């Protein structure tokens, strides 16, 4: 590419980043930041592990 | 610093029989008496 500053759009350079989330078969890894309250037992509950 | 070690041996390698070896768990997934293919 011979890029030059006086190029019409669609010929100017764009930077690209491709994030690819993969899930092999480990025990866990990085994730978003939730809260992580606590835990309870012997009650019908709505859980996220 | 490395050495010529290899002596030429006329004998070929032998062959044995792997009766039932080399089986692994292809996941970290718990199963309990489930016949899995
Ligand atoms: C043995 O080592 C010498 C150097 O010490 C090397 O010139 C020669 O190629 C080696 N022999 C073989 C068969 O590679």
């Amino acid at each position: 590419y011979g890029f030059q500053p006086t190029n019409g759009v669609g010929y100017q350079p764009y930077r690209v980043v491709v994030l690819s989330f993969e899930l092999l078969h480990a025990p866990a890894t990085v994730c978003g930041p939730k809260k992580s309250t606590n835990l309870v037992k012997n009650k019908c509950v709505n859980f996220n592990f | 610093q490395c050495v010529n070690l290899t002596t030429r041996t006329q004998l070929p390698p032998a062959y044995t029989n792997s009766f039932t070896r080399g089986v692994y768990y292809p996941d970290k997934v718990f199963r309990s008496s489930v016949l899995h293919s």
